[PDB]
């Protein structure tokens, strides 16, 4: 009996979710170990870029044996022209990496002091695009029909938020609809 | 047959059956590959701890790793579970007129598992013997047998097709059912016009309609 | 069916008229009921009795609820207007009553009312107030469902 | 009037879900109504006995009318409403139950049932006799794997994977698997997730 | 006026800008308040002179020539948040409450006159709400000039230039628009320090979203300017009153 929440996924859970991707990172370091899942890796090299999971990565930047890199989509420079494009679609929810605002959250916690002008920036940022497309999406939300909705690119987070709203009262909606015919 | 594929399509069917409405077949082909697999490494792991004092008169890190690993994904299917195990509670009933009925698929050792089968009956029985005892003494005539009157109802409920999933779309393109002009799929809604399905776009609508969509896995949830 | 808000929302009485006489009165001392008389009924019983009969056993009088004034006064201002003093129960019970009767014309309302809630109900789905308290019942249950989830996700946001 | 004893009946089912919603979760149901169902159980058998009874006068004197149908059709509902308010408050017990024989057994070593549920006998035993024989029931899953689980726990994902937990008022020191933590009132154990699962349900640890 | 723009820029980067690790306390103040349809922001001072000493060495300095380029400047910031571009969105009240040091009741002489001051009494009556205005429009009874005032705060006499006059403007109500008062009347606690002289009582006129928050009779602690109008009852002597920005009862006190 999973109680909590339970239709919806907890907030914790997509995180849980999203350390499953690999991201890139640099070892400090020069068994095996074969794991089960990971396929990697022959020693890593010091000074050498290589692909791995997430959930190592921080595991292995707690004990700041290794040097994370930054996604090429997280950026201050980059994130402009995001919200450039943003502002100028007021329908569409523009191009996401899906799991940005928890690799958002995630990725600031530790590894800040990896970042390039990580500082009283990006956070700016992201919490400026966590905000007009929150509303674009309480805007959107007005035209709600049964059944369909474009929710086109949005975030998993996002999805996981408004969920049982929307799900619950298109389920009050389509359930009169369906029935009167 | 690969160790990551087994573990994509753990966390794919994971992600499915909290989302769904109702039970999805038991995947026993893999879910018991895993729980071989994960027999092996926590017995190696052990070994390996308990062996590794032995150079005592180094590096902790592979077998933390290691661990950390092995309680992640021993807490995956042990949600799956122990979520498989609150439907089969809500679906008791139904699933009981499901293997009554010929057509199509009973319960067999395909849709619940081995395991899950004596949960499933066990529950069931202790149920029916409590509220045997509670408030059935005492006993209508007519209301002797637990199943449709019809009215109002009872369960029947819950094989709830139509409840609403959001839907995320992806799946090998040949360039199969893909009629533009993005992409895949059909659609068809009863009551209304397709839409259709784009690809790059997830789209909440019925559970019904995508069912075999699901069962293709060309639509991710 | 189980859920708490089904078997509570069956509860309702309704102004329904026999069609019939009906000696062996179970509610006093009649012994019969005279015919055309107007006795409120649960929406339990009164369910199946307008099917069974080629006439039906209760004539369906539209509810008090119902009253074209009210379905008039639900297509002005829904947000401001206060569901929870009338039953409380509406989209629960009236969700029955579309079906009993058949009515189309209604559902084009409804299924309208309860747009212009959630479009006001997304807006107390950001972390109340004097508002909380005139929603229906099972409304309100959903706003419990969403505050918490836009709650733990942001509990989850810091640390 | 006729069938609204359920509806109170319901009415009051619903105010534990109430106390089981935001809520906060410690259980503590008031009390199994045994008097009122009782009461219920009373009406029923009325109503079945005048049915039975009119099930033999239509045998005789009322020869098949046209309006006997309706006491074998209406109060017949009447009977299908209190099956209506009987089970579906049963199974709201039965819910709010088995969820607290899940998350906590309670655990490690669950070792017997035992402390737990503070309705003890307060709540009905006729309750009781399926909850142990529930729990007895879950013993065997917990006896099919060879996971190892530890189902019981970790709801709630490792991270990462060491915390520190601050003693509150546990004496202790209990902990024997794995290792004799030594629990002593006013100290904190930078130990991993693993042995903290388990621990923490009991109520001796208490920062994550 | 570059340096309103040279403050009103240092508000919006106040807002957008203040992390308290690490959500933006205001900037989602802000979001949580027009959802609810509020139209109000509460700063908390610590943080503002945390932020920059220098915004509030001025806003303790002038108040009243300062505090509604704050108000315009935080609406100008709900533009770029509730709603997106490229109506109609009131300039929101802002609700200052701050600890600093308690300046009770008779302790009040002059002064500090213009310059915030926190104090604590029992409200006594409460008086009744009429409308001041924000935005009204005027016509000439001759030209017949159409002006649109945006009336401020913190009286204001018509301006006579488009024979003609002497001050030929009339008020459409039709198009003006309006917000609350109220006129609070606060008799300063019976512990403190009434002596053996009766207590005295300053009135205050609190305003929008501040007003009917307080039942009569409440302990509280106003926040608020200090200053003084004319009333005419000489020479000169002017009457002392404290408008409140913003109100915070006493614990809790719902």
């Amino acid at each position: 009996l999973p109680a909590h929440l339970q239709q919806t996924f907890s907030p914790e859970e997509i995180q849980f979710i999203v350390e499953n991707e690999p991201i890139k990172i640099f070892p400090r370091i020069t068994w095996q170990l074969i794991t089960t899942d990971d396929k990697a890796l022959n020693n890593m090299v010091a000074m050498r870029s290589t692909e791995v999971v997430l959930w190592i990565a921080l595991l292995l930047k707690q004990q700041s044996k290794c040097s994370i890199v930054a996604p090429q989509w997280l950026t201050t420079k980059e994130l402009d022209r995001k919200i450039q494009y943003e502002k100028t679609h007021p329908d569409r929810f523009s191009e996401l990496p899906w799991n940005w605002l928890v690799l958002a959250r995630i990725l600031f916690n530790k590894a800040k002091d990896d970042f390039h002008d990580p500082i009283h920036e990006l956070r700016g940022k992201i919490q400026d695009l966590r905000e007009i497309r929150q509303i674009k999406v309480l805007k959107g939300l007005k035209y709600l029909n049964e059944s369909h909705l474009q929710l086109d690119n949005l975030s998993l987070l996002e999805i996981n938020e408004l969920r049982p709203f929307i799900t619950e009262i298109m389920d009050k909606l389509r359930e009169i609809h369906t029935a009167s015919l | 047959v690969s160790p990551q594929q087994d573990f994509s399509d753990l966390m794919k069917s994971w992600k499915n059956e909290r989302c769904s409405p109702e039970l999805l077949p038991y995947p026993h082909q893999l879910m018991k590959r895993l729980l071989n697999r994960i027999s092996m490494q926590s017995q190696l792991i052990e070994n390996i701890s308990m062996g590794f004092l032995d150079m005592q008169n180094e590096s902790k890190l592979p077998l933390l790793c290691m661990e950390t690993e092995l309680e992640r994904l021993k807490f995956v299917i042990r949600s799956y579970i122990r979520c498989r195990l609150s439907k089969i509670d809500k679906f008791s009933l139904y699933l009981r007129q499901l293997n009554e009925d010929e057509n199509s698929l009973i319960s067999l050792t395909d849709l619940l598992s081995k395991d899950e089968i004596k949960y499933h009956d066990t529950h069931s029985l202790i149920w029916l013997k409590l509220v045997n005892d509670s408030i059935l003494k005492y006993m209508p005539e007519e209301l002797q047998a637990i199943n449709d009157t019809e009215g109002s109802v009872n369960m029947i409920d819950e094989p709830d097709w139509n409840k609403f999933v959001f839907i995320h779309v992806n799946g090998p393109p040949d360039g199969e059912n893909e009629f533009g002009k993005p992409c895949y799929t059909v659609t068809i809604p009863d009551l209304k016009e397709e839409v259709e399905l784009t690809i790059g776009s997830i789209y909440v609508m019925r559970y019904e309609v995508i069912r075999d969509l699901l069962r293709d896995d060309k639509v991710a949830l | 069916y189980y859920d708490i808000d089904d078997v509570l929302a069956d509860g309702t009485e309704f102004p329904c008229k026999f069609q019939y006489d009906i000696p062996g009165l179970g509610y006093n001392p009649g012994r019969p009921i005279t015919k055309n008389t107007k006795l409120s009924l649960p929406l339990w019983l009164a369910r199946i009795l307008a099917i069974v009969g080629p006439v039906p056993f209760v004539e369906l009088l539209p509810p008090d609820m119902f009253s074209t004034k009210v379905m008039n006064a639900i297509k002005t201002d829904p947000v401001a207007l206060d569901l929870h003093s009338i039953n409380s129960h509406f989209f629960s019970l009236a969700i029955k009553w579309i079906m009993l009767f058949s009515e189309k014309e209604l559902a084009n309302v409804v299924s309208e009312l309860l747009l212009q809630r959630a479009q006001e109900l997304n807006h107390h789905a950001s972390s109340t107030s004097t508002f909380l308290l005139k929603l229906e019942e099972m409304e309100k249950e959903i706003y419990k469902k969403s505050h918490e989830s836009y709650k733990d996700t942001k509990r989850w946001m810091f640390k | 009037m006729y069938g609204d004893l359920g509806n109170k009946l319901v009415l009051e089912a619903k105010r534990t879900k109430q106390l089981y919603a935001r809520s906060n979760q410690d259980v503590n149901l008031p009390m199994y109504h045994e008097d009122i169902i009782r009461n219920i159980l009373k009406e029923v058998s009325n109503l079945r006995k005048n049915t039975e009874y009119l099930k033999e006068q239509q045998q005789l004197g009322m020869l098949d009318d046209k309006v006997a149908k309706c006491q074998y059709f209406v109060t017949l509902l009447c009977m299908e409403r209190n099956k209506r308010c009987l089970l579906a408050y049963q199974r709201l017990r039965t819910d709010i139950l088995d969820s607290m024989a899940w998350n906590n057994n309670g655990l490690d070593l669950m070792s017997s049932i035992t402390f737990s549920q503070q309705d003890t006998n307060n709540l009905s035993h006729q309750e009781q006799e399926y909850l142990k024989e529930y729990c007895d029931l879950i013993t065997d899953l917990k006896s099919g794997d060879l996971v190892d689980i530890d189902l019981s726990g970790s709801l709630v994902p490792p991270s990462d994977v060491f915390i520190d937990v601050r003693v509150l008022k546990d004496a202790g020191e209990i902990q024997t698997e794995y290792g004799v933590f030594n629990l002593i009132k006013d100290s904190q154990f930078f130990v991993r997730q693993s042995d903290v699962e388990r621990l923490i349900q009991q109520g001796y640890l208490q920062k994550i | 006026d570059d340096d309103n723009t040279e403050i009103i820029k240092s508000f919006k980067n106040f807002i957008l800008e203040f992390r308290l690790d690490s959500q933006f306390i205001y900037r989602d103040q802000l979001r949580n308040n027009i959802l609810v349809k509020n139209y109000s922001l509460t700063v908390n001072m610590e943080h503002l002179i945390g932020y920059n000493e220098d915004i509030y060495k001025k806003l303790s300095d002038e108040p009243s020539d300062i505090i509604p380029l704050f108000e315009t400047a935080i609406t100008q910031v709900a533009k770029r948040i509730s709603i997106l571009s490229r109506n109609s969105l009131p300039t929101f009240q802002l609700i200052l409450n701050s600890n600093a040091n308690q300046i009770p009741l008779r302790d009040l002489d002059s002064e500090h006159v213009s310059k915030i001051v926190r104090l604590s009494g029992i409200i006594i009556s409460t008086s009744v709400l009429s409308s001041r205005a924000t935005y009204l429009s005027i016509m000439c009874r001759n030209c017949r000039h159409t002006t649109s005032i945006t009336i401020n705060n913190f009286t204001v006499s018509l301006p006579r230039s488009c024979n003609c006059g002497p001050d030929p403007y009339i008020i459409i109500h039709e198009s003006s628009k309006f917000i609350d008062q109220q006129f609070l009347k606060l008799q300063e606690i019976p512990e403190l320090v009434p002596v053996g002289e009766m207590p005295r009582n300053l009135t205050m006129t609190c305003d929008r979203y501040l007003t009917n928050k307080v039942i009569p009779g409440t302990r509280v602690t106003i926040v608020g300017i200090y200053s003084i109008y004319n009333s005419k009852n000489g020479v000169a002597i002017r009457t002392p009153y404290i408008k409140i920005l913003g109100i915070q009862s006493d614990v809790e006190t719902s």
